[PDB]
RNA sequence: CCGAGGGUAGGGCCCGUGACUGGGGCGAAGUCGUAACAAGGUAGCUGUACCGGAAGGUGCGGCUGGAU
RNA sequence: AGCGCCGGCCAACUCCGUGCCAGCAGCCGCGGUAAUACGGAGGGCGCGAGCGUUACCCGGAUUCACUGGGCGUAAAGGGCGUGUAGGCGGCCUGGGGCGUCCCAUGUGAAAGACCACGGCUCAACCGUGGGGGAGCGUGGGAUACGCUCAGGCUAGACGG
RNA sequence: UUGGAGAGUUUGAUCCUGGCUCAGGGUGAACGCUGGCGGCGUGCCUAAGACAUGCAAGUCGUGCGGGCCGCGGGUCCGUGGUCAGCGGCGGACGGGUGAGUAACGCGUGGGUGACCUACCCGGAAGAGGGGGACAACCCGGGGAAACUCGGGCUAAUCCCCCAUGUGGACCCGCCCCUUGGGGUGUGUCCAAAGGGCUUUGCCCGCUUCCGGAUGGGCCCGCGUCCCAUCAGCUAGUUGGUGGGGUAAUGGCCCACCAAGGCGACGACGGGUAGCCGGUCUGAGAGGAUGGCCGGCCACAGGGGCACUGAGACACGGGCCCCACUCCUACGGGAGGCAGCAGUUAGGAAUCUUCCGCAAUGGGCGCAAGCCUGACGGAGCGACGCCGCUUG
RNA sequence: CCCUCGCCAAGGAACUCUGCAAGUUGGCCCCGUAACUUCGGGAGAAGGGGUGCUCCCUGGGGUGAUGAGCCCCGGGGAGCC
């Protein structure tokens, strides 16, 4: 399955993930399908999340499954909304 | 010393087992109908060849064959008894 | 019933394939050599780089004969070919493997590390 | 797109199949001059209507054999047999390459 | 039937190694002669041939990159 | 706080010791009784938790020369013809559009590289953004030159 | 238009030619001397030699029957674990290594009217009847052990049969299209599984078909090193007909038929080599290189093979042959670090038998969660870069 | 005991001046065949596979007539001891 997932960047202890459509099966930091936005989980610069919602929606919407931490990500980002 | 892929082998045996079983009748059965059918007998070639159809297909069910495979293998019987048959014809009962 | 000239296969892994007995060591003036005999050899048939080449003149216990042995049980053991292990002068085999069936009576001769490494004692 | 190359039969001697031998010209990677190079390809003739000399257009098709990925497409031009005489006096000039 | 491989026999390529043997490069102060550089004391060079301890010599034909 | 170095290249010099010995040496070369070249010392130059060495890659090397070399005597013209393949080819008109040029469009993953900004006190490291190509697929177009096909010429070439 | 320095050395001296040498930058380095701290990188380039010990893949009691132990009573049942068993799904991912391969392996652009894809999403339609075995368990034999064979009992999302056919498949017809793409009619053929709670209701599951999405397979143009002191190579060889095979094209495989296929635009052979994004240098052009990271390929002691499965011809799965090693009670048995540490050997030379799943990510699960040497970090090494001190 | 002849466990030249003697090998068909060479050869090099019988299918020749019959060269398939 299609999985919506945070590839890790940055350094030692300077974690910087990128919100990213990948396979399942794919190895977490190997080459993905798409980037649909990042990730600080530190929160040390203005923009720690940013969400390319309408893209997020799609893959949502044809079939990709996120991470039970990934959608805390998508739901602080509102692709969940009414 | 140990696992759960002996688990796993010992399970591939019992299938193996009936993956084999289904295909032997499959050809024999099969092959039962071409040779009724080059001899023509007619009836008794298709009787004996929707059998070797419905054997077919219900292995393609599971695992024992893909699903084009057996439509593949379906192709062939049925193709060989119309050209058989055409020599000393009447086909019946009717199959096709 | 081994003797000078005789060719013997080599059951073991030391590199030679076959020795050739140029000596029976039992005695003055024994003339045939059986299981559990030492003799005399020259390897005249090696593979490459074993621990034995062609040339060398070793010891060896014969393992098996095609001449038939009897024994006091009224029976009696025939191999197909004629075969020997290669020992050093403490009887101890100089490879790590023995291949191929071994008679009995070796154990009675005290070649027992060579009976252990044998697949199959008869 | 299915490739589709042009080119010229110089053997026709096997059974639906024929030999269409195509150039390509192109700049030297270094000197920059232009360059001919060739290469054979068996093409498929079904209906075996191609003979020598024939200038026919080739598309990729799906495997017919071995070697065989084309299809003769469509003849272009008949009677081309200067070609073929340029290719065989080559191949006959390789016994004078030996030793 | 195919079949890892084992066996028998005969080839090809490569590497290492060998009594002895060929010449090669190198090595402060060896022995022989003096071929070449001046017309180098027989102008030299040259392909070839034959000869001689050694450079070399000689023949044939060729070159001037030969002197006066 | 150490390591290399101080004859030229190449930045930094005097005294002693040694006497073609002991030794140095990347190259040219130093040492034979007044050695800035060997060994130590003083001093000096270069770097600095490093500094030297060996190995190897590119550069200097336009010393394989596409950019960007040569062949009388420096290394280099085949002993000479004839000729196959191949490379290359005069003037004029046109048809095509293969080369070639242009426009549009798809692809050219992420990371790296480069520019801007920001997060670790800085930096290395790292995040975010930006900007490009070449090459190939496709669609449209140009036709000078190269190509091809066709027709004409006579200056090349060949014949009388 | 942001980019381009040269010097030493043939001579008595000169100009030219020409080779050698030097100054620069770089390294997975090593060696000597010296050595304070921190950060981030990074560390078997040789023997793809051999390996002690632990660990690196499991999970569901919301599929099923059971032995044990603990909790509430009626020695019966609920419940909680617990252990193996049957049944799922995962084990084809992730992790290692660079041997082999000069190849459609890789790069780049395309083809499939010649193709598959579990779980995920969307749309359509359905679950109605009947039967059966095998482990667990009991009984017997053999053994040091590994560990078996014997008979009999038994459950289920396990296994078959019938039914229904939304539908699909196949064969022969016609229609569109044009390589096997799509329609339709006749005949034939194929569906299933149940479990949990709060219950004329949901939830996880099941079945057939379509579509999407992702992951693949196969095919083609083009590009891809040294030797021609390797010049000729080819019998499944090249093509055809029939068939077998597969998801699928094909000499991929078999029979027969034809006499072909390839090569100085370098065939065949020999050597070396995984390839690319990139890295290092360079004014650029070019040269050199492919460690770390990412993509792909190849292999899992050396070979051969298939089985199970959506998917492997499968590193920690199975069979067999070989080499080697080990246990043994001497009758017989076992193993595969190029996973993470660690050992030994070789070498100028290359690390801790550390911590934790807290994060990200993976597997299974309704879920609590469980596993995860992937990973996240810690350890050693001036190996590298950066920062700092010895005022 | 001699001659001529047959066989022999295990070994296999250890016999002897010498493998002397005697074994081995042995025809035909097919596959395949080295150094070297004066290009003929070496060559039957070496080394191997095949060989009977039955049934079935079939190709060419000779005689004859072009056919049958007689006869000569083959090819394929399936079996038997
Ligand atoms: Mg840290
Ligand atoms: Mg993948
Ligand atoms: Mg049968
Ligand atoms: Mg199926
Ligand atoms: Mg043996
Ligand atoms: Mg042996
Ligand atoms: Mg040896
Ligand atoms: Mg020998
Ligand atoms: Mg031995
Ligand atoms: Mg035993
Ligand atoms: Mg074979
Ligand atoms: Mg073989
Ligand atoms: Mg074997
Ligand atoms: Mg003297
Ligand atoms: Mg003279
Ligand atoms: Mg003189
Ligand atoms: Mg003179
Ligand atoms: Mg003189
Ligand atoms: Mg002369
Ligand atoms: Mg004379
Ligand atoms: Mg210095
Ligand atoms: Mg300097
Ligand atoms: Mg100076
Ligand atoms: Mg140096
Ligand atoms: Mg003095
Ligand atoms: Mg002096
Ligand atoms: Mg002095
Ligand atoms: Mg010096
Ligand atoms: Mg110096
Ligand atoms: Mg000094
Ligand atoms: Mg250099
Ligand atoms: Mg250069
Ligand atoms: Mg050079
Ligand atoms: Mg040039
Ligand atoms: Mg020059
Ligand atoms: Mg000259
Ligand atoms: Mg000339
Ligand atoms: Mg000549
Ligand atoms: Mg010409
Ligand atoms: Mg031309
Ligand atoms: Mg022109
Ligand atoms: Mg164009
Ligand atoms: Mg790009
Ligand atoms: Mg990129
Ligand atoms: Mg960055
Ligand atoms: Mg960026
Ligand atoms: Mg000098
Ligand atoms: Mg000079
Ligand atoms: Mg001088
Ligand atoms: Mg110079
Ligand atoms: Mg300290
Ligand atoms: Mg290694
Ligand atoms: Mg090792
Ligand atoms: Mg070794
Ligand atoms: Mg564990
Ligand atoms: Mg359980
Ligand atoms: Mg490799
Ligand atoms: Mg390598
Ligand atoms: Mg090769
Ligand atoms: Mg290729
Ligand atoms: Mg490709
Ligand atoms: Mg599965
Ligand atoms: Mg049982
Ligand atoms: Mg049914
Ligand atoms: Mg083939
Ligand atoms: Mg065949
Ligand atoms: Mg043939
Ligand atoms: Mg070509
Ligand atoms: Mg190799
Ligand atoms: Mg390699
Ligand atoms: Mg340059
Ligand atoms: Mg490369
Ligand atoms: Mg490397
Ligand atoms: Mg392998
Ligand atoms: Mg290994
Ligand atoms: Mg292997
Ligand atoms: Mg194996
Ligand atoms: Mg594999
Ligand atoms: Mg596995
Ligand atoms: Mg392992
Ligand atoms: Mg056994
Ligand atoms: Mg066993
Ligand atoms: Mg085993
Ligand atoms: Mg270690
Ligand atoms: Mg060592
Ligand atoms: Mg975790
Ligand atoms: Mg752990
Ligand atoms: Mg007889
Ligand atoms: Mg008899
Ligand atoms: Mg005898
Ligand atoms: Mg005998
Ligand atoms: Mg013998
Ligand atoms: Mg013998
Ligand atoms: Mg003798
Ligand atoms: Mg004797
Ligand atoms: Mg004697
Ligand atoms: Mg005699
Ligand atoms: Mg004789
Ligand atoms: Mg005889
Ligand atoms: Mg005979
Ligand atoms: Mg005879
Ligand atoms: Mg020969
Ligand atoms: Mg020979
Ligand atoms: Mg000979
Ligand atoms: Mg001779
Ligand atoms: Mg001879
Ligand atoms: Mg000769
Ligand atoms: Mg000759
Ligand atoms: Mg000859
Ligand atoms: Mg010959
Ligand atoms: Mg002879
Ligand atoms: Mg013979
Ligand atoms: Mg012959
Ligand atoms: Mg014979
Ligand atoms: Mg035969
Ligand atoms: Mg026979
Ligand atoms: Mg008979
Ligand atoms: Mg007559
Ligand atoms: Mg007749
Ligand atoms: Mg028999």
């Amino acid at each position: 399955m299609v999985k919506i997932r945070l590839a890790r960047f940055g350094s030692k202890h300077n974690p910087h993930y990128r919100i990213v459509v990948t396979d399942a099966r794919r190895k977490r930091d190997g080459k993905y399908i798409e980037k649909i936005g990042y990730y600080d989980p530190r929160k040390t610069t203005p923009d720690w999340l940013k969400v390319d919602v309408e893209r997020a929606r799609y893959w949502l919407s044809v079939g990709a499954q996120p991470t039970d931490t990934a959608r805390r990500l998508l739901r602080q980002a509102g692709v969940f909304r009414q | 010393r140990n696992l759960s892929a002996l688990k796993r082998h010992r399970q591939s045996l019992k299938r193996r087992l009936r993956n084999k079983a289904k295909k032997s009748a499959i050809k024999t059965l099969s092959k039962k109908a071409i040779q009724l059918a080059q001899e023509g007998k007619a009836e008794e070639a298709l009787k004996i060849m929707r059998k070797a159809e419905s054997l077919i297909d219900k292995a393609a069910k599971g695992s024992t064959l893909h699903k084009n495979a057996a439509a593949r293998r379906k192709s062939r019987l049925m193709r060989k008894v119309r050209q058989l048959l055409e020599a000393a014809g009447a086909p019946l009962i009717g199959g096709g | 019933m081994i003797q000078p000239q005789t060719y013997l296969e080599v059951a073991d892994n030391t590199g030679a394939r076959k020795i050739m007995c140029i000596r029976v060591l039992k005695g003055s003036n024994a003339k045939y050599a059986t299981v559990g005999d030492v003799i005399v050899a020259s390897v005249k048939e090696a593979i490459p780089r074993g621990a034995v080449k062609e040339g060398d003149v070793v010891k060896a216990v014969v393992v098996r004969t095609k001449k038939e042995i009897k024994r006091p049980d009224g029976s009696a053991i025939r191999f197909d070919d004629n075969a020997a292990v290669i020992i050093n002068n403490q009887l101890e085999p100089r490879g790590t493997r023995v291949f191929g069936p071994v008679a009995r009576e070796l154990r009675e001769k005290g070649f027992m590390k060579i009976v252990s490494l044998a697949p199959e004692v008869l | 797109p299915k490739k589709v190359l042009t080119g010229v039969v110089v053997s026709d001697k096997m059974q639906k199949t024929v030999t269409v031998l195509v150039e390509r010209q192109f700049p030297h990677p270094l000197y920059g001059k232009v360059i001919k190079r060739s290469k054979k390809y068996l093409a498929h003739d079904p209906e075996e209507k191609y003979k020598l000399g024939d200038v026919v257009e080739i598309i990729e098709s799906r495997p017919i054999s071995k070697r065989k990925r084309f299809r003769v497409l469509r003849l272009v031009e008949s009677g081309r047999m200067d070609l073929v005489e340029k290719y065989l006096i080559r191949r006959q000039n390789y016994e004078s390459l030996s030793k």
